[PDB]
RNA sequence: GACCCGGGUGUUUUCCCCA
């Protein structure tokens, strides 16, 4: 019924093995005179409503570095947007939420190695990043082939 | 890293640094100023490190 | 009762004829040589720098496939059976590769001869990548241009071809019996005449063709098997054959011990 | 298209990432293995499990 | 200068061949994202009617 | 550093720049654009100089 | 604090999250991050 | 994603016995043997060795599924012989055959070296 | 992209014969004769060298991203 | 508060000897470590 | 004793997959 049998040893030797790249884009938006988004590693204290993934793979500038293995739901771009502060200045020792998280997580079903990170400026002069992820896909039961 | 700064001219003024006499006993010299010299581009650290700044 | 007769012998391939053995024994020997003789192959790659145009895992896959000399792999232990923390010298061999291109013109080829054995078991002849001669550069691994460098450290472990095809010592085992089809084990497709439409086997001269008036013999069994064992250079042909026999013996002895200890 | 396109099977957990069928049931489903996909629905009650095992099996 | 620039960019970006405020009743799908899965697919896409 | 300071440093290093493949390609492209502009203006005198400059700069390997 | 590489002249430098995104020596607008210093290991399979 | 580890083809878990024997009561003097982490290599060898013994009246094996590394063997001997003794005799006989084969190959290789 | 180390079908090492194959073709030998001279008998091995396309020579023409 | 979470770790015993990973779950006596070599996450005892 | 979280657009359009 249109199936086929493949040699496992040929697969081990590199038959029909391929390479997969996926790129992610993000940029800093401008909402007003002085309301800008920032690429940064958000902290559990100064930001609220963080993603459930892990932020420990981000660098100081909020961007992951190439060569780092990533898994699903990991944060590859760290971005925060400002929020008007609440009355928490009552008795909080500077530990009050002023920013909201807008980070970009890796897709839940995908994982791989960070291949190349690009940082530049858009037409408007704001920061603009692109992250490319690389993985290898080996043939297995269910993959589609054709003559 | 900093020779092309506009303020570097006044920054380097009066500084004391180790100098290769060449004629080698290293000695200290006092910077009386700097003077850009066109056409005297020289390798600073590598081949690509062309520099026109000169230290008097 | 079993007999062996060698036709051609070389360091890399032996062509021999088995006789007075069952077909099952010959096939089990072929399967054991193909996928159950332990060899040594690179199993971990630590990439300290790779600025070449090839992906890191591309080069890792290429490295894993390079055959390494596995003569004394019997003395070596399996990685999972070594009580040492991390890897010691008795369960792993460490090779290191460092390649670089100097100058602003030309292309540098990275060959398997550049793999340098750093550490391994004492006085055991294992780990060195296989070379055809003293002047053979070996397997082409990568190519580099100016300011591209490859600096890696590879660890070789002992395993069998069941786990991954890179540990297989043999390339292809030709296997053949009954060139003249006296046993009628196959029925020959044809258009006009089946005799002149099918090429003769390469061992057809080693057996007398059936007589025109001969009747079918229902009491006969396959008795003589012709098989050629080709190796990748990690093990010699005689070593592959002998170690396949020894592996089969060990498997049967393990079954026997299990039976005797079951009671 | 017809009521034989939904039938209740018994689960067997297996490795790899594809649903596996005995080839005799590929006729009522009008399915072959060139890329087709099929849907699986899990009953969540004793009553529903009994209905599936006694009616749609 | 924004009129022509924005009109051309919008029509080429979205594929709706017309003015932005008349998106309905305009011929859609004129402009498509180039298929770069393989070389033959790109060549086929560039010669499609 | 500011944007203006970066531009000034880049111009200074361009004055110091003896040669760079990317910059040579950019210069050749700019020269070709200037040459087509001169061609469209029917200036037979400028185009000769631009052609000579392009011939001198070119001949890559 | 973190290294960067220019997209045209391949010149290494660093930024302090306040400098304009630009190569210091050729003024290119596109820069790339440098590889991580962590250990990278592959199964060679 | 769901692909099992390759070492599970031959590495035996601690809680899984290598060799489980259960009697088959439908016919007299018959046992069912379940080999774990084995395949046609051992099974066919054992089956074709046992098929030649005059006191073994039924021997067969099957691999239930190619994706699981095990096989099950059915053995059934005459009244005098216990089946497990026949299995042990088969193992020992094949071991002797392999030993003499190795010796003869070594002799021939040394002659033709 | 670059010559495979092992033949896919059987597993013979063909990764060390690319340079020799090109040298033989340079001298005017036919492709079949060149493959025969390298002792590639099985056609499964012959297709590996015969149908290989060398793309790394095109990737290397791009300026390296670091220095 | 599980100080070994999000820390690079190496496996010294079992079927994954000498593989670099990162600890993801640290409930207790059974650590979930993602492997850098393949794309998978495995449980492992703390002693390993 | 310093103690760890829990959230996700919408509307169009296009190009694909299995019948
Ligand atoms: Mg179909
Ligand atoms: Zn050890
Ligand atoms: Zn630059
Ligand atoms: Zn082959």
């Amino acid at each position: 019924e249109d199936s086929m049998i493949m040699n496992q040893s040929s697969i081990d030797r590199g038959l029909f093995r391929s390479l997969f790249f996926r790129s992610y884009m993000d940029q800093e938006k401008r909402f007003g005179i002085s309301i800008v988004e920032e690429f940064e590693k958000p902290t559990r204290a100064t930001t609220l409503r963080l993603k459930h993934g892990t932020y420990e793979k981000l660098d100081e500038d909020g961007l992951i570095a190439p060569g780092v293995r990533v898994s699903g739901d990991d944060i590859i771009i760290g971005k925060t947007t400002p929020i008007p502060p609440d009355t928490e200045e009552l008795g909080q020792r500077t530990k009050y939420h002023t920013k909201r998280d807008a980070s970009t997580p890796l897709r839940s079903t995908e994982n791989g190695i960070v291949d190349q990170v690009l940082l530049t400026t858009n037409q408007e002069g704001l920061k603009f990043v692109k992250v490319r992820m690389r993985t290898t896909k080996v043939p297995q039961i269910g993959d589609k082939f054709a003559s | 890293k900093y020779w092309y700064y506009p303020e570097f001219d006044d920054v380097v003024k009066g500084m004391y640094l180790r100098l290769n006499t060449g004629s080698s006993p290293y000695k200290v010299v006092e910077v009386l100023g700097s003077q850009r010299i066109k056409g005297s581009a020289y390798g600073l650290n590598s081949k690509e490190n062309n520099c026109d700044m000169y230290l008097k | 009762e079993p007999k062996v007769n060698i036709i051609n012998a070389q360091d890399d391939e032996v062509e021999l004829m088995l006789s007075d053995v069952n077909l099952s024994l010959a096939n089990s020997l072929r399967r054991t040589m193909l996928a159950e003789v332990p060899t040594l192959a690179i199993d971990l790659v630590e990439i300290k720098m790779n600025t070449s145009v090839l992906a890191d895992e591309f080069i890792s896959h290429r490295l894993g496939l390079i055959p390494l000399v596995s003569e004394d792999v019997e003395e070596m232990k399996y990685s999972r059976d070594c009580t040492c923390e991390d890897y010691c010298d008795e369960c792993s061999v460490v090779l290191e590769l460092s390649a670089r291109h100097e100058g602003e013109e030309g292309t540098t080829d990275v060959y398997s001869s550049s793999l340098i054995k750093v550490s391994g078991p004492g006085n055991l002849n294992v780990g060195e990548p296989v070379r055809r001669d003293d002047y053979d550069q070996g397997i082409l691994l990568c190519k580099l241009r100016n300011h591209q460098e490859l600096n890696i450290r590879c660890i070789a472990k002992k395993g069998i071809a069941k786990e991954h095809a890179k540990w297989s010592p043999c390339s292809a085992i030709a296997f053949e019996y009954d060139p003249h089809n006296k046993l009628k084990h196959t029925d020959f497709w044809f258009e006009v005449d089946a005799k002149k439409e099918w090429p003769d086997s390469k061992y057809a001269t080693w057996e007398e063709p059936p007589k025109p008036g001969e009747v079918f013999d229902y009491k006969a069994k396959p008795n003589r098997f012709y098989m050629t064992v080709e190796t990748t250079g990690s093990l010699k042909a005689n070593q592959v054959f002998s170690r396949g026999i020894k592996t089969l013996q060990e498997k049967l002895a393990n079954v026997l011990f299990e039976l005797e200890n079951s009671r | 298209l017809h009521k034989m396109s939904m039938m209740a099977h018994r689960v067997k957990v297996m490795p790899y990432s594809t649903f596996r069928l005995n080839l005799s049931v590929t006729s009522p489903y009008n399915a072959d293995f060139d890329g087709d996909e099929m849907n699986l629905h899990v009953p969540q009650s004793e009553e529903t499990r009994a209905e599936l095992s006694q009616l749609c099996a | 200068s924004t009129t022509i620039t924005s009109g051309l960019k919008y029509s080429l970006a979205t594929g709706n061949w017309g003015e932005q405020k008349k998106a309905m009743s305009s011929r859609a799908g004129v402009s498509q994202v180039l298929n770069r899965y393989t070389y033959s697919s790109t060549l086929s896409h560039l010669r499609r009617t | 550093l500011s944007n203006d300071e970066v531009n000034s440093i880049v111009k200074m290093k361009q004055s110091l720049s003896s040669n760079t493949g990317f910059n040579t390609v950019l210069k050749k492209a700019q020269l070709q654009e200037e040459l087509e502009e001169a061609r469209d203006a029917h200036d037979h005198e400028r185009v000769a100089r631009i052609e000579a400059e392009l011939k001198s700069i070119g001949a890559e390997s | 604090g973190v290294k960067y590489t220019c997209g045209a002249c391949a010149h290494n430098f660093s930024l302090n999250k306040s400098d304009p995104v630009r190569c210091k020596e050729c003024g290119h607008r596109v820069i790339y991050k440098a590889r991580t210093k962590r250990m990278i290991q592959f199964d060679a399979r | 994603m769901n692909a099992p580890d390759r070492f599970e083809l031959f590495i035996l878990p601690d809680d899984v016995p290598k060799l489980k024997i259960t009697p088959d009561s439908r016919v007299p003097n018959c046992i069912i043997i379940k080999f774990e982490r084995e395949d046609h290599t051992l099974a066919n060898l054992l089956r074709e060795e046992l098929a030649l013994y005059p006191d073994v009246t039924f021997v067969a094996y099957k691999v239930e599924h190619p994706l699981f590394a095990n096989f099950v063997m059915r053995l059934q001997t005459e009244e005098g012989t216990r089946p497990k003794q026949a299995l042990e005799r088969a193992c020992a006989s094949i071991i002797n055959k392999l030993k003499t084969l190795d010796h003869k190959f070594n002799e021939e290789w040394n002659i033709k070296n | 992209m670059i010559i495979p180390v092992r033949c896919f079908s059987c597993g013979k090492v063909v990764g060390d014969k690319w340079d020799a194959y090109l040298r033989l073709l340079e001298e005017g030998k036919q492709e079949g004769d060149a493959l025969d001279e390298l002792k590639l008998k099985r056609y499964c091995c012959r297709r590996m060298v015969l149908t290989h396309v060398d793309l790394i020579e095109k990737f290397l023409r791009y300026n390296p991203l670091e220095k | 508060r599980d100080p070994t979470l999000n820390k690079t770790v190496k496996i010294r015993q079992g079927g994954y000897k000498g593989k670099i990973g990162i600890v993801k779950e640290a409930n207790g006596d059974r650590f979930r470590v993602e492997l850098h070599n393949p794309n998978k996450t495995i449980p492992i005892p703390c002693s390993f």
